[PDB]
């Protein structure tokens, strides 16, 4: 039924502890997990998932795999001390994604993007040139610091589609902290 | 509560652009971005007596401080505390505060080290001493932050008012230096600190010069313009070319601590003179003559002899002496610092030497050809 | 802590064991002759550390 | 040459004198190693150079060459 | 939360020490 | 459906495997599965082996385990390659190179499951100084 994996993209930055969604911010990144893809597994019991943070260059805190316990576990301890890393982060997703099994799964990266990010302007070129070729998808999360919109980080789908494409969409869940309903009823997926 | 932050829009600089903009910062409940402007506001040029309002504020935004981070919690702390500058106010003030945080957190480095330096300007043995110690075994686990390190260090050096330490003193100062990411230093503050360094290897009993200091950046790039006197001593005792006439001018520059100490520097002056004049010699010739040690030592002939001994026995040679002969072996394990020009002559003796080897390689598998295989 | 003390369990379960002897002379600096509570006798050297 | 292999250990001791920190990767010396059972598939799987004390003083010329 | 972090994570003994207890047991060969 | 004089290849690291597998437990016997490539009618090459852990009465149908025979082929190929089991390592520490009527009962299901798959035998015992 599914025809994707998951990886994830859980953001790491200094700036994660903030009251702005809920208790401490990232607190809520945690939340939707036992959903974040609670819901992509309450697909055919075949899903696989990931995990991938992004501070301090980010390291890779879960192999592609249906199972979710450790992905909750390491979830439980991901301290957040750091400035935000992007492109690099997203490219070693990109790669783990390409180590996937099962070659039926398309690709798919959710991003968290919380704190600001400090990409230049046209790093298209290695962000999305590629996905089309690679026929990637990516879904970005703007965890509020939403800096003048930050049509920076949305030009990535803009780069996206050219005809169709954006996976799902770039949905920016307003700064009010209601919920992760925002992260559970918007993903239509 | 806010109130306070209210009615404080007076009585400081940059109040609207600071106090009012800030306002929402925390109307927003948001956070550590709140502790960058604080940061910024502290290190403003400021008097600091508003301490107890700012002290307030800070509790209230850390009753759920959480997002304060604590290394930047600590040195807030710190720097309010050396604002205020009342003793036993700042020593319980820091107490609690480390308390509170007593995290596995390497913060409570940063505290120790603070309680440290506060404790440093009065009764500097019983405490300090341990607690100095303590900073040390404590300072683990993590080299890379490179900043409560370098507060630790300048604490140490510091405690420079102290006879005994003093070789580990200079150790103190060139890792302050080193660890310090870049000088990132006033002109100001590098010119003493510079000149305290050069003193401390001046007057060291087993530090003689330690080069790589002259093209160490601390130094020149403050010391280059004027007051340099230390620069030419400095230069005289890596070379050791007697040169005493600096000292002249030297003791006028500082009377106390090099004037105090004419006997120690002398004995070191002429240990470098022996050891480089030991140095300059093409390595063949490395047997000397007491007119020569006397000659470039301006110390009687009789006396050579103890000299030499005394360089033996503090371990700059390891040759041996005869008299007899009127004439000494040297024999050496303590090599220096050189430069670009000298290495020239390093070059040119390993290519000679590759050439020689080159040359009786080929010379024996032309030779035992017919054998070899 | 019944997982800590499966693992050692597990892996202690390798072990082979050596045999009892008493040795009798000494041949050469790395051989020295051996026998064994049972009666055979043999010539054997230390390991590499004794 | 007889590089076969060398080794390295990551301690990140800061500095000394005056420089700054870095990665500071550090060498640890190496040398290929036997143990029994395996030296006799070793000399099984070679037995044709047998590099040994065979041919004593041509052998010598050549390890001085 | 906290369950979560032991209901499935953690308590994962109930799986490893049955499997590890499995061989532990399988290697009690008849003969002693 | 006829042999001949055959020649089976086995790689040095192949030979080198089975030597310390079977002197690493030499007063047991040990077991090890074969991977390696069905070269052609009259060339069967094998290229590396891997062990199996020391469990059961010994050599014996159970060391094809399902839950550690799949595994250890699986995460194999994902690095490097899936040339499909071949053989089996075996071990007779005192007992010469001899096959016994145990061991010709567990070769017989692994011949049904290949149709020429071979059976090593490596004497870790007799073995030694420069004999093979
Ligand atoms: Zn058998």
């Amino acid at each position: 039924m599914v025809l994707e994996s998951t990886m994830v993209c859980v953001d790491n930055s200094e700036y994660m502890r903030n009251g702005d969604f809920l208790p401490t911010r990232l607190q809520a990144q945690q939340d939707a997990v036992n959903i974040v893809c609670h819901s992509k597994t309450r697909s055919n019991p075949e899903n696989n998932v990931g995990l991938i943070t992004l501070a301090n260059d980010c390291e890779v805190l879960t192999t592609l795999t249906p199972d979710t316990g450790r992905i909750l576990s390491k979830l439980h301890t991901v301290q957040p001390k750091g400035k935000i890393t992007f492109c690099t982060g997203i490219r070693v997703a990109h790669l783990a994604l390409k180590h996937r099994q099962g070659k039926n799964h398309k690709m798919r990266i959710i991003a968290f993007v919380g704190s600001p990010v400090e990409d230049n302007e046209k790093d298209l070129v290695k962000l999305a040139k590629r996905l089309k070729k690679e026929k990637v998808n990516v879904d970005i999360i703007n965890f509020g610091e939403e800096e003048v919109n930050t049509e920076k980080l949305t030009a990535f789908v803009n780069t996206l589609n050219g005809k169709d494409g954006t996976g799902s969409h770039l949905v920016t869940v307003p700064p009010g902290p209601s919920l992760a309903d925002a992260l559970i009823s918007s993903p239509i997926l | 509560v806010p109130g306070f932050l209210q009615q404080s829009q007076n009585s400081g600089p940059g109040q609207p652009a600071v106090w009012h903009r800030l306002e929402e910062l925390y109307t927003k409940k948001l956070w550590h971005q709140l502790t960058l402007q604080v940061l910024d506001f502290v290190q403003d040029p400021c008097f600091a007596q508003g301490d107890g309002l700012i002290k307030l504020y800070e509790n209230f935004i850390s009753e759920f401080e959480h997002r304060v981070n604590p290394l930047s919690l600590v040195e807030i702390i710190l720097h309010v505390v050396r604002q205020m500058t009342d003793p036993n106010v700042a020593l319980t003030f820091l107490e609690k505060t480390r308390e509170k945080v007593k995290s596995s957190d390497e913060a409570v480095i940063l505290c120790k080290t603070a309680i440290g330096a506060l404790k440093l300007n009065i009764g500097d043995l019983q405490v300090t001493k341990e607690t100095i110690e303590d900073v040390e075994e404590m300072l683990n686990n993590l080299p890379g932050v490179t900043s409560v390190h370098s507060r630790f260090y300048d604490l140490s050096s510091k405690y420079y008012q102290t006879i005994g330490n003093h070789a580990s003193y200079y150790k103190d100062a060139l890792r302050f230096l080193g660890c310090v990411d870049i000088k990132d230093l006033p002109v100001s503050e590098q010119q003493e600190r510079a000149f305290t360094l050069g003193l401390a290897g001046l007057l060291g009993e087993g530090v003689f010069n330690f080069g790589e200091l002259l093209m160490h950046p601390v130094l020149e790039s403050l010391r280059n313009t004027d007051r340099q006197w230390l620069i030419d001593t400095l230069y005289a005792f890596n070379s050791g070319n007697v040169e005493r006439f600096q000292t002249l001018k030297t003791a006028w520059g500082q009377q106390p601590d090099l004037a105090a100490n004419e006997a120690q520097l002398l004995r070191k002056i002429q240990l470098l003179c022996l050891m480089e004049m030991t140095f300059t010699r093409p390595a063949n010739h490395r047997q000397l003559t007491f007119e020569e040690i006397a000659k470039s030592a301006k110390i009687t002939v009789n006396e050579v002899e103890l000299l030499v001994m005394k360089a033996l026995s503090v371990g700059l040679v390891k040759g041996s002496i005869d008299e007899v002969d009127k004439r000494v072996h040297m024999t050496w394990v303590q090599p220096r610092v050189l430069d670009l020009q000298q290495i020239k002559g390093m070059k040119d003796r390993l290519e000679f030497w590759c050439t020689d080897v080159k040359s009786m390689e080929m010379l024996v598998e032309h030779q035992a050809h017919d054998i070899l295989t | 802590k019944q997982y800590e003390k499966s693992e050692n369990d597990l892996k202690a379960l390798q072990s082979v064991g050596q045999i009892v002897g008493e040795v009798l002379k000494q041949l050469t600096e790395e051989k020295f002759i051996v026998k064994a509570t049972n009666g055979p006798r043999y010539v054997v050297g230390c390991r590499r550390q004794l | 040459l007889g590089l076969p292999t060398e080794a390295y250990i990551s301690v990140e001791e800061v500095h000394d004198d005056g420089t700054p920190t870095s990665k500071t990767f550090e060498h640890v010396t190496s040398e290929i190693g036997a143990e029994e059972a395996e030296e006799v598939g070793v000399e099984h799987l070679l037995r044709d150079i047998k590099d040994t004390t065979v041919g004593t003083l041509s052998q010598r010329i050549t390890n001085q060459v | 939360s906290e369950v979560l972090r032991v209901t499935h994570e953690l308590q994962a003994m109930k799986d490893k020490i049955k499997e590890n207890s499995e061989k532990i047991k399988v290697n009690k060969t008849l003969p002693y | 459906a006829v042999d001949t004089a055959e020649q089976v290849y086995i790689s040095s690291l192949a030979l080198l495997k089975m030597l310390k597998h079977g002197r690493a437990g030499v007063p047991m016997e040990v077991m090890g599965l074969m991977l390696g490539e069905f070269v052609d009618d009259y060339t069967v090459r094998v290229i590396d082996v891997f062990a199996m852990p020391q469990s059961g009465t010994g050599v014996s149908v159970e060391a094809v385990d399902p839950v550690f025979q799949a595994k250890m082929l699986d995460m194999l190929k994902q690095t490097g390659r899936p040339e499909m089991v071949v053989g089996w390592y075996h071990s007779h520490p005192g007992f010469g190179c001899w096959l016994s009527g145990v061991d010709i009962n567990t070769q017989q299901s692994f011949e049904a499951l290949s149709e020429r798959a071979v059976a090593v035998v490596v004497d870790p015992i007799q073995s030694v100084k420069g004999k093979v």
